[PDB]
């Protein structure tokens, strides 16, 4: 049961923008920590794991880096289809969620 | 391919009880550990619970304690949640995901969800 805090909580951005949502920990919880979109409606779905690795079918534009406490999602070109909110998991131990960072039109 | 599906969820007054069920089928059920999570209306993601492949090992949220209980039968390949005593503050989406193969993590997983099934606990 780690303390996972996400930041900005929101941010409004247009089409091509570069975007950077980062999370941090309050324990080293090493590279078990993966990213998640999650549309209105819908359920939540992995982009990344192992804070680094691609999930399959997932465009390039989608990276992640970070080890330790302070990690980082970044999305080099902002799609018309990345409009969504985005949580970071914790994974060392007990599952705990970041409080979620909704990226927003212009 | 892998796909979840979870039903149960409903209308119900507080104090009641309620059970989740949630339908696997696409790999070997029997060797994976099993995940409930739920999100609050406006709110995020809270992990609720976890079962072990052979059923052996059982974890909850302080949270939930005492109230919950985590089962699966491994011939239907269902995993279910019994809640007992349902507050006001128990509203949400349910979500069942798969957790981890053999030999990695315990805490490992978490790459496919159902679509949820929403229990609102009011009168």
């Amino acid at each position: 049961d780690i303390q996972m805090t996400q930041s900005p909580s929101s941010l409004s951005a247009s089409v091509g923008d570069r975007v950077t949502i980062t999370c941090r920990a309050s324990q080293d919880i090493r590279n078990d920590l993966g990213w998640y979109q999650q549309k209105p409606g819908k359920a939540p779905k992995k982009l990344i794991y192992a804070a680094s690795s691609l999930q399959s079918g997932v465009p390039s534009r989608f990276s992640g880096s970070g080890s330790g406490t302070d990690f980082t999602l970044t999305i080099s070109s902002l799609q018309p289809e990345d409009f969504a909110t985005y949580y970071c998991l914790q994974q060392n131990s007990n599952w705990t969620f970041g409080q979620g960072t909704k990226v927003d039109i212009k | 391919q892998v796909q979840l599906v979870e039903s149960g969820g409903g209308l119900v007054q507080p104090g009641g009880s309620l059970r989740l069920s949630c339908a696997a089928s696409g790999f070997t059920f029997s060797s994976y550990a099993m995940h409930w999570v739920r999100q609050a209306p406006g709110k995020g993601l809270e992990w609720v619970a976890v079962i072990s492949s052979d059923g052996g090992n059982k974890y909850y949220t302080d949270s939930v304690k005492g109230r919950f209980t985590i089962s699966r039968n491994d011939s239907k390949n269902t995993l279910y949640l019994q809640m007992n005593s349902l507050r006001t503050e128990d509203t949400a989406v349910f979500y069942c995901a798969r957790g981890n193969p053999p030999y990695s993590s315990g805490w490992g997983g978490g790459d496919y969800w159902g679509q949820g099934t929403m229990v609102t606990v009011s009168s």
